[PDB]
Parts: structure tokens; C-alpha cells; sequence
């Protein structure tokens, strides 16, 4: 076992070729006695966190040696004013890891057609599934100009369909655009009127973060083609959670960055060549960006789009031209967003709820 | 025959630290003022919490208000917003508002 | 074009860049101009912005404003004076947008005395209005008679007139939640005169009953939440034949009358979570009606708070036929 | 034995309500005593049993010890069976066996393909993957595997080798589903509506069954009794032919009733 006082990093090592295996990781206090600070901040000997086991089996499983940072950039602080610790349990097991699901499969060829579920009443919307909990439970989100804070719960498929609905989950603040996504079993909202993401957890139904993205367009700045305040687009694949927008430093083009689902904080800032209004929407696979640009209702002697003309890679920094044809069966496209485990594409285009397919290459790099 | 002025705080509120789980109350004084209410974090706070003094004051000739409200350590720590614990107060007259200094619990 | 400034084709973008006064180059053949998060006054506005009849959206949100801006766009839809500072509006401000439609001033520090007497009625093509987070005592009365969406929350209404509501027929939805309100300060059959009336919300607030004489026309919504309402009356409910979604949560009641929801046919769902719900003699026509009712119409929140036998119960369902009660 | 066929489920007793919304409670039917063993849940938190005299001192709130568990429990799935403990350990698909008497762990076994931590848990979830059950026929582990397509999954475990003696598959699914019970080899699968579903006004009620002698499911539609919203748990004593069910804050005992329907 291993323990670190506060703002110091832990240091975790498995003899030969090993690999460390965590069994209980708490970030916080349980017995007074163990730092030596100040007796104001052991006063209070119930501070725990339960998002520990979740972040430290990121980094310190299926690797030889792990040094995390016990501090604010990898831990949030769940109380204030007091004296933190980290308690880490492990074992020695060998160096066998778990395929498919964390795997990356392969550089993107063809968007073709799956599946065509209702046409909702709302013309502009969003729906996406929780990657990490697997689960068959479908979130439904039908924005609203100036009226959206309502997630809508689904249990299963046929449900979604006929039109049974499981829960409806309250949000506080007001959602801006159709740029929504969950991330193990919390939904990160993009507040009304700000360039602040707010994390609200669906378990305990109340707020538990609020991150401010640096210069980011809001409130309809820099939305996508159609507009609707979609300034900020909340995408998911296997790296993690990104954040697609968009600032005037880099003159209205698309802005991505990394962004932490616990401690809600930027890990690394990239900007493209192409330009947010140009784009109808986008979606992150492996870490690399899929602009789409497609055909609108109302358009003055165009026919150009239902395609991916521009890709952008984050692990090697470097930008480059496709031309990947995209469905566009209806003309208003709202939202596009990616799941990895199931590897499809959950689309809202002109009041129809569509899936689609995706087909990759053989070679990735 | 009296004059009528749009409110002029006197005693602007302050930043607030909590020790050892002690409740701190805040403080707050207008003039002109029939009315004094407080913005906690954009969103006003309730009637019932407000406990108002319409003590007035011998230099002065004009009405004098005062309001305290108590911050509990509770209310910090469940509070998961992008900024500080940010308090405004915001006092009333026969010709308007007026808004003073963000004093911010920590 | 400007050079502190950089347009994009259709779009002119003159937001966070520290800018004081609105820039003099401006072509005319914008559509919609960006000046949000800058530290621009009321003062800071050049006359030859209204001349550019091209421009229809005009966004300056969380700027150091006082007073409503003047020489704006001659043709404008929508305006977004949000997060700033306005006290002060007045009559000729709103003559020169005569074309104005969409209008928002939230978190600003709006007073009833600073509204100029009909400064909103100046704007004939007004239909939806936002004046929310502001520093509202009451509602003003130089309201758009063409105007569609009011919404006026968030803010410190103690007192509504009948008058207030006046000419305001071709109104939808109205919005009056998180205000100081009581039954004493609501007028006798004030907003029974808005037949359009489909959404009606006063939750957070300090009402004793649910409001007397409502208009049942049209009204499909209607909240009531987090109140302190003791009992709901016969007529409060009735002739709202048009009435879809009902929701009367979080508040303080012991016994419903019988006969409360005979009129609502339309009604999809009912919401009564959290409240001190007695259960006694008076709750029997609460869980029959529960039973037999049709799977297009949902009510849910009803739970026993007294006595301490059948608490935390569910309404629902009855045990050993309500014990001794029939 | 075996007293025969479910037909209906009734409302018993009323003991208390207690300050947890989750948790469990059962009696250990091996033994004849009168004692009560208590459960709380709290998430990430739950590693301590309480241990009750008689009926009178469980109302009351007079505990006779608490013992104290090596690792940290998962779900609302705790089972006692003649003076040992059988629980499912946090973050792992493993029934761990705890005695009693001598207060020391005696054995571990790794439930095969066992989906564990919020995977496959039940309608309200709380890492209730794993479910625990006694009937006559002896022990018995309720379960969910993605081979199944993340079905429940019926396997009988022996309480001394802590080795499975039989697999069973069936057609429904664990998070469609509010709790399970064994009687006489037949599972129970009791659907449920919750708390702050306000969307929900269907009735709670019983509508699957899975022999394991004969290997044949059946759909039936038998009334389940509920007082309240968030049924955590629920587990059957052959002794008392009782329910333990624990909705909401309160802990109730539920009566049952058996038919001669049984080849
Ligand atoms: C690639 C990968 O993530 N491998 C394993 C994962 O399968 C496992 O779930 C996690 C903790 O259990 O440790 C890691
Ligand atoms: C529990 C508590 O702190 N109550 C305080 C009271 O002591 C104080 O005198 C009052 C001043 O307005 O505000 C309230
Ligand atoms: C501008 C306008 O239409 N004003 C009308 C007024 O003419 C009418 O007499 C009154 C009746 O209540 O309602 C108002
Ligand atoms: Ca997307
Ligand atoms: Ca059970
Ligand atoms: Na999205
Ligand atoms: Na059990």
C-alpha cells in the first residue's frame, strides 16, 4: 500500500515487467493522525472521494511504473479548508490487457446509413447513449430557442420509439445549443449566455462543477451552418472528453481541447483551418476531428456539402483534406455525435431521429 | 421639502471568511431606503432570511436601513459554481436602484 | 470594414476587444453585428450605425451600459442587451427600432420608475420582451399590445395591477416565477382578460391559493411550484377546459376538495413531489380516482406524511380499505 | 419441505423507519434463534453488520454486536447462512464467506463471467450486480453475464466447497428488473416503479418466472405490495415462509401465500 500528503506525487512501481492493480483508492481524510499540518484542517476526519478509484485506473493500470500528482491538476477537492491525503491499495498481476472496447478502430472511410427511429416534434435536437455504463438506457434532449433545461431518460430502444418515457432530470441553468453529451452517468451541459460547461450528475441530481473555457465564442458567436446557439460541441471517443469551439484569437476557425470529466480543467489546446460556420457539425474519433459540411434548406444556387472535407489529428498536430461521403437524406442536420463502444453515429436531422454506420481503414498510423 | 436621491450606501458589504464552521452574518446600510435585498451568486435570497433595522441615524437626515444576512459554512462547501461565494445587495427608492461592492465568502 | 475589428463575409465581429465606442467602418452588407463582452457606454454610439438598414442582429451583452442605446440599426428583429447595467429606458430610444420584434435585457439593473411611461409600447412590431434578473417592483404599464412572449422573472414583484395587463390579449406565454408575490398582491380578475394565454408559471414564490379568475381559453401549462398554498378552491380550477399539464409540487398542503379536477378533461399530467400530505377521511377520492384513471392522463406525487401508522405511504394504493374510515 | 407455488404476496409488518433510503435485512433460517441480522447501505462506505437479540430490541434500536468485514460490500445482496456471512466484495466479481462465530474470513470464490460495479445491477442500481438467495433446496447466486446479453443468470453455490453446482440462463433482463427471490429451485422477478419517475403509474407487479428441475420459463402476473417507491431489497426464509423487503427509508415482512400447483 501506498500513501502521499497533500500537493505531492505518489509513487507507484511492479517488480520485472508487472503491472499495478488497484483495489481501493480514497482522496481525502479517514484518520486524523496519518499528515502532520495544521489541527484546524483534521478537524474534520469524513472527507471522501469516490471518483478516485475511477481516475487513478486510467493512468496506473496495465503500465509498469505511474507517478500521479496527488493535487488539483488530477484530483478535484471535495471539501475545502482541509488536508488531503491518498490512500492506494495494489497487487501484482501480469501484463495482460482488454481489447476492442478502449482500442482505436481504424482511420475513418465511409458514413452510410443504419438506423431510422421517430420523427420528433422538435426540428432541432440532440440524443446520445453513456459509453462507460453499459447500459441500453437512450438520453433525449429536444432543444428550444431560450427555453431548454430538460433531459428526458429512456430505458431501452423499443421505448424510445413508442414513446415511453423512464425520468426527466431537472437542470438548473439553461441549455445553449444541441451540443450534449454524458460521460459516466453525468451530463455535460453547455450553460445559456456563457462559455461555462456545467457538470450535473444524474445519480445524485445536483450540480457538482462548473468549467469556464478559455476565450470561447458563445451565445450564438460562432455557432455551426444552421446556428441555434450550438456555439460549443461536446464530443466522446476513446482518448476521452473534448471540447469542439471556437475563438477569435484563431479569426471564428474551429478550437479543440482535451477536457478533464473530473476536475474540469483544459489538458491541452489545439486550432484548425476551418472555420466554425462553415462546418455543419463535428465528431472526434481517437482523437482526431471529422468536419462535416452539408446542404440546408434555403440555399441560393448551392448543391455543395453532404460530405467530410476536413480532418484534424491532435497526436501529431497535423492537418489534412478528405472528401468522405456523409448522409443527407433531410437538409437540416442539428447534431452529430460519437460513441465508441458501440461505433455508430447518433445524428438528429430534420425532425427524424437517425443512427448511423460507420466503415474505418486497416491502417491508422 | 425633503430631498429625493437615488440610495447611497454607507456601510458596503465586506469579504467574509469562515473558521471553524462558524457562522458569519454580512452588513449592509443605504440611504434613501424603504427596501435593501441581496443577490447571492445571481439569484436573489429569500425574505425570511433577510432581518431588516430601520435604525435612523442622527447625522443623517434622509431614512437609514439596515440588513443582515447569515452565511453558513453548508452553504460554501455544497456551492459547485465557476466563481467565489459572491454576495450583492441591492436597495430600493422613489426614483431607483442602486447596486454595491461583491463581497465574496471563501 | 474596421481595423481593431475583423469581419467574416456576412458577420462583423467586434466582440472581446476591449472597445469603448462602436467602430466607424461598417459596410452595408451586414447582416448581423457581434460588440458582446467589451466595456462599451451609452455614450459610445456613432449615428451612422442607425443609417446601415442591413444589419437585423445586433448582439452587446455584458458591456458598461446605463441607459437603452441610441442610434441603433434603423431595421433590427432581434437585440441582445443582456449582463450589463441599464437603469434608464426611454420613449424615442424604442421609435427608431420600429422594426424590433425579439428584445432581451437580463441580469440588468431595470427599475420600474426608470421605464419611460410607454417606452415599450414605442416598439409597435414588440413580440417577445425579456426582463428578467432586474430590479422589477412591480409590472409596467406601457406594455405592446402586439406583444406575444412577456417574460418578467427572477426579480423583486410584491404588487400586479389590473391595468398592467391591459391591451396584452395576443399574449402566449407569461413568465412571473422567483418574485416576492402574494394573493394580496395580485388585482381581482387581472389576467383573465389575456384570452390567448397557453403558459402561465409563478413558481418560487409566496402564494397563499392559487390565483382567483384565470382564463381557461386557451391555457394548456400552468406551474405552480414551491409556494405556500393551504388549500386549492372549487372555482380555481374550473372552466380551464383546455388545461394539459398541471403541476402543484413542493408546496404546503394537507386535504384537496373533491371535485377540484372535474372540470379538467384535457389534463396529461398531474404533479402534487414533496408535501405534507395528512391522510385521513378526505384522501379516499384521491386514491379511487387514482385507480380508474386513464392511461392518458399521469399523477404522481401524492405520499403520506400523517399520521405516523401510514407515513411515507403511497396514495395510490390502499391497505385493509382505508382502515375503519367506511 | 417445500410448501408449493407463489399466488400472492401481502403486506405483514411494520418494524420502523430508518435514516438510510438503501439496505437490507435477513434472519438465518439454519438456526433456531431469534436473531436479526441489520444491513445499511451507503455508497463506497458499506463494510459493517449489525447483530439484533429478538424482534423487540430491532424496533427499539438495542444492537447486540457489529462485525467488523475485511472488505467493503457491494449492493444490497447480503444473505446469512448457518452463523456465516456471505456478501459480494466491492469492485470484484467475488461470494466471500465471513463466520460468525470465530470472526475471520474462511473462503473466497470468483463467480464465472459475472458482470460486477454498476455493469448489471437492478432498476435503482447501486452496484446491486449481485444478489443473494436461500430457499429449500439450499444456496443460490443471482447474477448477470454479457453472454447472456446482460440477462439474469441463476447459479446454485455450495456454502462449504464455494464452488457453483449448475448454471441457469434466463430470458429477462436484470436492469429491467426491481429484485429477485428463490423458492424451491423458481426464481422470482418482481418489476417495480420508483421514486422521482414521475412519468411511471404502471403497477408493480410479478411477471416472471425460471424453474431450475425442469428448465422452462413462464410469464406470470401475481400483485407485488408497494407502500412505497424505492424498493432496495428483497430475499426469502424457508423457516418463517416470510418476505424481507426493505422500501424506502422504512423496513417491512411481507406475507406469502402457496398453492398445490407442482409436479
Ligand atoms: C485497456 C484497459 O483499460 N485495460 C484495463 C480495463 O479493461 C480495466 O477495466 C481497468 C480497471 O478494471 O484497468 C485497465
Ligand atoms: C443561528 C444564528 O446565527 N442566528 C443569527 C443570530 O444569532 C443573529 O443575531 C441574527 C442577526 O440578524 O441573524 C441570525
Ligand atoms: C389602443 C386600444 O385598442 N385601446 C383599447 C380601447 O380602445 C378600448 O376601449 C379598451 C376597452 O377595455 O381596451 C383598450
Ligand atoms: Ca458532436
Ligand atoms: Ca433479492
Ligand atoms: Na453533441
Ligand atoms: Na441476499
Amino acid at each position: 500500500r501506498e500513501l502521499s500528503c497533500e500537493s505531492y506525487p505518489i509513487e507507484l512501481r511492479c517488480p520485472g515487467t508487472d503491472v499495478i492493480m488497484i483495489e481501493s483508492a480514497n482522496y481525502g481524510r479517514t484518520d486524523d493522525k496519518i499528515c502532520d499540518s495544521d489541527p484546524a484542517q483534521m478537524e474534520n476526519i469524513r472527507c471522501y472521494l469516490p471518483d478516485a478509484y475511477k481516475i487513478m485506473s486510467q493512468r496506473c493500470n496495465n503500465r509498469t511504473q505511474c507517478a500521479v500528482v496527488a493535487g488539483p491538476d488530477v484530483f478535484p477537492d471535495p471539501c475545502p479548508g482541509t488536508y488531503k491525503y491518498l490512500e492506494v491499495q495494489y497487487e501484482c498481476v501480469p501484463y495482460k490487457v482488454e481489447q476492442k472496447v478502449f482500442l482505436c478502430p481504424g482511420l475513418l472511410k465511409g458514413v452510410y446509413q443504419s438506423e431510422h427511429l421517430f420523427e420528433s416534434d422538435h426540428q432541432s435536437g440532440a440524443w446520445c447513449k453513456d459509453p462507460l455504463q453499459a447500459s441500453d438506457k437512450i438520453y433525449y434532449m429536444p432543444w428550444t430557442p431560450y427555453r431548454t433545461d430538460t433531459l428526458t431518460e429512456y430505458s431501452s430502444k423499443d421505448d424510445f420509439i413508442a414513446g415511453r418515457p423512464t425520468t426527466t432530470y431537472k437542470l438548473p441553468h439553461r441549455v445553449d445549443g444541441t451540443g450534449f453529451v454524458v460521460y459516466d452517468g453525468a451530463l455535460f451541459f453547455n450553460k445559456e449566455r456563457t462559455r461555462n460547461i456545467v457538470k450535473f450528475d444524474l445519480r445524485t441530481r445536483i450540480k457538482s462543477g462548473e468549467a469556464i473555457i478559455a476565450n470561447a465564442n458563445y451565445h450564438d458567436t460562432s455557432p455551426y451552418r444552421w446556428g441555434g446557439k450550438s456555439d460549443i460541441d461536446l464530443a466522446v471517443d476513446e482518448n476521452g472528453l473534448w471540447v469542439i469551439y471556437a475563438t477569435e484569437q484563431n479569426n471564428g476557425k474551429i478550437v479543440i481541447s482535451q477536457l478533464n470529466p473530473y476536475t474540469l480543467r483544459i489538458e491541452g489546446t489545439w486550432d484548425t483551418a476551418y472555420d466554425k460556420r462553415s462546418a455543419s457539425n463535428a465528431f472526434m474519433i481517437c482523437g482526431i476531428l471529422y468536419v462535416v459540411k452539408s446542404v440546408y434548406e434555403d440555399d441560393d444556387n448551392e448543391a455543395t456539402g453532404n460530405k467530410i472535407d476536413y480532418i484534424y489529428n491532435t497526436d501529431q498536430s497535423k492537418d489534412s483534406l478528405v472528401d468522405v461521403p456523409f448522409p443527407n437524406s433531410y437538409q437540416y442536420i442539428a447534431a452529430v455525435d460519437y460513441n465508441p463502444r458501440d461505433n455508430l453515429l447518433y445524428v438528429w436531422n430534420n425532425y427524424h431521429v437517425v443512427k448511423y454506420s460507420l466503415d474505418f481503414g486497416p491502417l491508422d498510423g | 421639502s425633503a430631498p429625493g436621491t437615488l440610495p447611497h450606501f454607507i456601510e458596503e458589504p465586506e469579504d467574509a471568511y469562515i473558521i471553524k464552521s462558524n457562522p458569519i452574518a454580512l452588513r449592509c446600510k443605504a440611504r434613501p431606503a424603504m427596501q435593501i435585498f441581496f443577490k447571492c451568486n445571481g439569484e436573489w435570497v429569500h425574505q425570511n432570511e433577510h432581518v431588516s433595522e430601520e435604525s435612523l441615524d442622527e447625522s443623517s437626515g434622509l431614512k437609514v436601513r439596515e440588513v443582515f444576512i447569515n452565511v453558513t459554512r453548508q452553504q460554501v462547501e455544497d456551492f459547485h459554481g465557476p466563481e467565489d461565494y459572491w454576495c450583492q445587495c441591492v436597495a430600493w427608492s422613489h426614483l431607483g436602484t442602486s447596486k454595491s461592492r461583491k463581497a465574496s465568502v471563501r | 470594414c474596421p481595423s481593431v475589428c475583423r469581419c467574416d463575409r456576412n458577420f462583423v465581429y467586434c466582440n472581446e476587444r476591449s472597445l469603448t465606442s462602436v467602430p466607424l467602418g461598417i459596410p452595408e452588407g451586414v447582416t448581423v453585428l457581434y460588440l458582446h463582452n467589451n466595456q462599451i457606454n451609452n455614450a459610445g454610439f456613432p449615428a451612422e450605425l442607425h443609417n446601415v438598414q442591413s444589419v437585423h442582429t445586433v448582439y452587446l451583452y455584458g458591456n458598461q451600459l446605463d441607459e437603452f442605446p441610441m442610434n441603433l440599426p434603423k431595421n433590427v428583429r432581434v437585440l441582445h442587451l443582456q449582463e450589463n447595467n441599464i437603469q434608464t429606458i426611454s420613449r424615442a430610444a424604442l421609435a427608431q427600432l420600429l422594426k424590433l420584434e425579439e428584445l432581451h435585457l437580463d441580469d440588468n439593473s431595470i427599475s420600474t420608475v426608470g421605464v419611460e411611461d410607454g417606452a415599450f409600447r414605442e416598439a409597435i412590431s414588440l413580440k417577445l420582451l425579456f426582463l428578467s434578473k432586474n430590479h422589477l417592483s412591480s409590472v409596467p404599464v406601457g406594455l405592446p399590445v402586439d406583444l406575444q412572449e412577456l417574460r418578467v422573472d427572477e426579480n423583486r414583484i410584491a404588487v400586479i395591477s389590473d391595468m398592467a395587463f391591459q391591451n396584452l390579449t395576443s399574449l402566449e406565454r407569461l413568465i412571473v416565477d422567483g418574485n416576492l408575490l402574494t394573493n394580496k398582491g395580485i388585482a381581482e380578475g387581472t389576467f383573465s382578460h389575456l384570452t390567448k394565454l397557453k403558459e402561465f408559471s409563478i413558481v418560487r414564490n409566496s402564494l397563499s391559493h392559487p390565483p382567483p379568475d384565470l382564463p381557461g381559453t386557451h391555457l394548456i401549462r400552468l406551474y405552480l411550484q414551491d409556494n405556500q398554498i393551504n388549500h386549492i378552491p372549487l372555482t380555481a380550477f374550473a372552466n380551464l377546459r383546455k388545461l394539459e399539464r398541471l403541476d402543484i409540487s413542493n408546496n404546503q398542503l394537507r386535504m384537496l376538495t373533491q371535485g377540484v379536477f372535474d372540470h379538467l378533461s384535457n389534463l396529461k399530467q398531474l404533479t402534487a413531489r414533496n408535501n405534507p400530505w395528512f391522510c385521513d377521511c378526505s384522501i379516499k377520492w384521491v386514491t379511487e380516482w387514482l385507480k380508474y384513471i386513464p392511461s392518458s392522463l399521469n399523477v404522481r406525487g401524492f405520499m403520506c406524511q400523517g399520521p405516523e401508522q401510514v407515513r411515507g405511504m403511497a396514495v395510490r394504493e390502499l391497505n385493509m380499505n382505508l382502515l375503519s374510515c367506511p
